[PDB]
């Protein structure tokens, strides 16, 4: 599986609406391409993919 | 690269999961994967 490393998080516009009225964008280090599972920890909001 | 990888073509050292190959999107540099599928 692949390794993430120095991950840090940003919100580019936020809406709070009934449809998904928000994007953010990741960045982060990794070594090799793959995918990963990706979720919310809380219950505040919540994802799509 | 690993078993179940398969490189963009020999010219270009990046390596992909064989998931990615046809899935509709261009993942390679330049869509190789896309290609002739
Ligand atoms: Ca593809």
């Amino acid at each position: 599986a692949p390794t993430i490393i120095d991950l840090t998080c940003t919100v580019a516009t936020c809406t709070h609406s009934s449809d998904f009225g928000g994007v953010l964008t990741l960045t982060y280090k990794t070594d090799k391409n793959g995918d990963c599972s990706v979720h919310s920890h809380s219950n505040v909001a919540t994802l799509q993919e | 690269c690993r078993i179940h990888e398969i490189s963009c073509g020999a010219h270009s050292t990046q390596c992909i999961p064989v998931s990615w190959r046809c899935d509709g999107e261009n993942d390679c540099d330049s869509g190789e994967d896309e290609e002739n599928c």
